[PDB]
């Protein structure tokens, strides 16, 4: 059927150069108003690049004299050449069919880029202890705080999965220093503070790291 | 005309006043390419041409040589070594209607660029797929022209703007269209440095005694030296006497 | 240039319910306009064209129309594949600029967070770093606000905060707020306190503790 | 695009053999003295190379 397929991107540091590519079939990209559109990390959506059917290409400001866009007509096939990347770059790039007007119908799933400079890390994983004070029928709350690792993902899970209800792992924040930081917290009843083990397992492929920390009350 | 449809008005054969444009306070383009707009009424040229149609404001910045979009790809394209003038003005008041004027049309698809002064007037449908149209619309099938939206609420550069394009041709064949190349006043009786019709000269003009033909201009002494004048606009005959002059 | 205004930033609804997003231009542009739809990790969708043209197999529920300088996006009656993100888009732009986007979400009663402050561990300090936690757990409507406060002095500048998407299950959110600091300077001070306010606070509840007391 | 290097593009009259004008008066193009104000009909004379 009809369908874009990007590839290309990768993890890169800054100054450096990436080509992604859009494979489509279904449609002639020769013949189309074909546009590259990013979207960043928890942004809102942002075009990049057009090339017209007759060949005349078009960038935004951000982008102009960095990025290069062009096709190959027997692979019918679409082309996004950056050079001197920015940390700002990072995004997913979607490859798009305009019908003329900037309306975009078809995407594809679109392509990661990561630019930084950032060495690969594995977390530091601390404990966020129960609080001592705690209602004596409610309810305590408990994790762990993972800190300071790059690239993304992180994976947690409580007890080997054997907790799952109550669990709250937080999306990932970017720190100053460029290492990623997240913190995983579940609720438990307060009676079972004193009997039952609590450990979060922290998984991070980039660094072959796996962790375990037994998160318990803290004692005077 | 829409730009799609450009028109052309082809001049030949008259006396250009270029003082009518250039002293116009109603242009908000006025972009001369080879030639300049103040010194036009001094030059001939075999034809010109006056191309006219409607476009966006945003889009008089492709009405220009070198440029591209989908005005200058696909509807209208000056060369680079454009000879004559880009004129435009904002015309809202007219090409806008309440409910939103389509009368104007341009060129979205095309598979290639048009080249300079070329006017694409097809209405095929457009094969942006695999599969052929067969002149039925439908995806990847494509009626080649858009509307524009002129309403009056646009922003400026989304306004309608009339646009005139001339164009300078000057070939190895008679030139046709001129410019004014007004007179003065004559006086007599004073030597005067002078230059009738085609000729020029020093002397004095002095009320003559001959009896010029309807079609003769220039008398001519026994030994080829030119004696009298035909004054353009004043249907009198001058005697050119050359100025006094002697030893000393 | 031609700025794109959308509101709201996030709007709340319920299935069958309909809904209103509106597109502002900071001057006319006809009726060029576009709407896409995005769900979280997917490609957008072409809702509409032109202002007021339905793309092709898009159910009836979304309705485009506006004209001039305020557009808007009707979505009939709301079904459960619809809580999305809504982008509008200038069209015939040299910019093709985007709106801010539109989150509609699932729309359920008022509840209050549950609030847990948490000190650094002795293990961060070891390393120079010092991270205070602040959880505000399982409460609706999203909006919600945290002060941390210093020896009573509000702290802006050096803090970061993250927030999950809507439970399966309850529908609530819920936030995490990391206060760091160096070593050095969180032993200058003594009490550490996140003050936190919501719509189901009747007034904003203060969790703390005091540095080197149990 | 280095823009440093200027050309007089407008003057009212040809320069005299080893002539030397560096004078930044503005160009009255049309009939509308412009009182060392630029605007339509009135130009700067030097234009920068691209
Ligand atoms: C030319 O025009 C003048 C006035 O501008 C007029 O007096 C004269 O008769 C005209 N000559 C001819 C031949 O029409």
């Amino acid at each position: 059927e009809v369908q874009l397929l990007e590839s290309g991107g990768d993890l890169i540091q800054p100054g450096g150069s990436l080509r992604l590519s859009c494979a489509a079939s279904g449609v002639t990209v020769s013949s189309n108003y074909m546009s590259w559109v990013r979207q960043a990390p928890g942004k809102g959506l942002e075009w990049v690049s057009i090339i017209y059917p007759g060949g005349s290409t078009f960038y935004a400001d951000s982008v102009k004299g960095r990025f290069t866009i062009s096709r190959d007509n027997s692979k019918n096939t679409l082309y996004l050449q950056m050079h001197s990347l920015r940390a700002e770059d990072t995004a997913v790039y979607y490859c798009a069919r305009d019908l003329g007007s900037g309306d975009m119908d078809v995407w594809g799933k679109g392509t990661t880029v990561t630019v930084s400079s950032a060495s690969t890390k594995g977390p530091s994983v601390f404990p966020l202890a129960p609080s001592s004070k705690s209602t004596s029928g409610g309810t305590a709350a408990l994790g762990c705080l993972v800190k300071d690792y790059f690239p993304e993902p992180v994976t947690v899970s409580w007890n080997s999965g054997a907790l799952t209800s109550g669990v709250h792992t937080f999306p990932a924040v970017l720190q100053s220093s460029g290492l990623y930081s997240l913190s995983s917290v579940v609720t438990v009843p307060s009676s079972s503070l004193g009997t039952q083990t609590y450990i979060c397992n922290v998984n991070h492929k980039p660094s072959n790291t796996k962790v375990d920390k037994k998160v318990e009350p803290k004692s005077c | 005309a829409s730009v799609y449809a450009w028109n052309r008005k082809r001049i030949s054969n008259c006396v250009a006043d270029y003082s009518v444009l250039y002293n116009s306070a109603s242009f908000s383009t006025f972009k001369c390419y080879g030639v300049s707009p103040t010194k036009l009424n001094d030059l001939c040229f075999t034809n010109v041409y006056a191309d006219s149609f409607v476009i966006r404001g945003d889009e008089v910045r492709q009405i220009a040589p070198g440029q591209t979009g989908k005005i200058a790809d696909y509807n209208y394209k000056l060369p680079d070594d454009f000879t004559g003038c880009v004129i435009a003005w904002n015309s809202n008041n007219l090409d806008s209607k309440v409910g939103g004027n389509y009368n104007y049309l341009y060129r979205l698809f095309r598979k290639s660029n048009l080249k300079p002064f070329e006017r694409d007037i097809s209405t095929e449908i457009y094969q942006a797929g695999s599969t052929p149209c067969n002149g039925v619309e439908g995806f990847n099938c494509y009626f080649p022209l858009q509307s524009y939206g002129f309403q009056p609420t646009n922003g400026v550069g989304y306004q309608p703007y009339r646009v005139v394009v001339l164009s300078f041709e000057l070939l190895h064949a008679p030139a046709t269209v001129c410019g004014p190349k007004k007179s003065t006043n004559l006086v007599k009786n004073k030597c005067v440095n002078f230059n009738f019709n085609g000729l020029t000269g020093t002397g004095v003009l002095t009320e003559s005694n001959k009896k010029f033909l309807p079609f003769q201009q220039f008398g001519r002494d026994i030994a080829d030296t030119t004696d009298a004048v035909r004054d353009p606009q004043t249907l009198e005959i001058l005697d050119i006497t050359p100025c006094s002059f002697g030893g000393v | 240039d031609i700025v794109m205004t959308q509101s709201p930033s996030f709007l709340s609804a319920s299935v069958g319910d309909r809904v209103t997003i509106t597109c502002r231009a900071s001057q006319g542009i006809s009726s060029y306009l576009a709407w896409y739809q995005q769900k979280p990790g997917k490609a957008p969708k072409l809702l509409i064209q032109a202002a007021s043209t339905l793309q092709s197999g898009v159910p009836s529920r979304f309705s485009g129309s506006g004209s001039g300088t305020e557009f808007t996006l009707t979505i009939s009656s709301l079904q459960p594949e619809d809580f999305a993100t809504y982008y509008c888009q200038q069209l015939n732009s040299y910019r093709y600029t985007f709106g801010q986007g539109t989150k509609v979400e699932i729309k359920r009663t008022v509840a209050a967070p549950s609030v847990f402050i948490f000190p650094p561990s002795d293990e961060q300090l070891k390393s120079g770093t010092a991270s205070v936690v602040c959880l505000l757990n399982n409460f609706y409507p999203r909006e919600a606000k945290v002060q941390w406060k210093v020896d009573n002095a509000l702290q802006s500048g050096n803090s970061q905060e993250s927030v999950t998407e809507q439970d399966s299950k309850d529908s609530t959110y819920s936030l995490s707020s990391t206060l760091t600091l160096s070593k050095a300077d969180y032993e200058k001070h003594k009490v550490y306190a996140c003050e936190v306010t919501h719509q189901g606070l009747s007034s904003p509840v203060t969790k703390s503790f005091n540095r080197g007391e149990c």
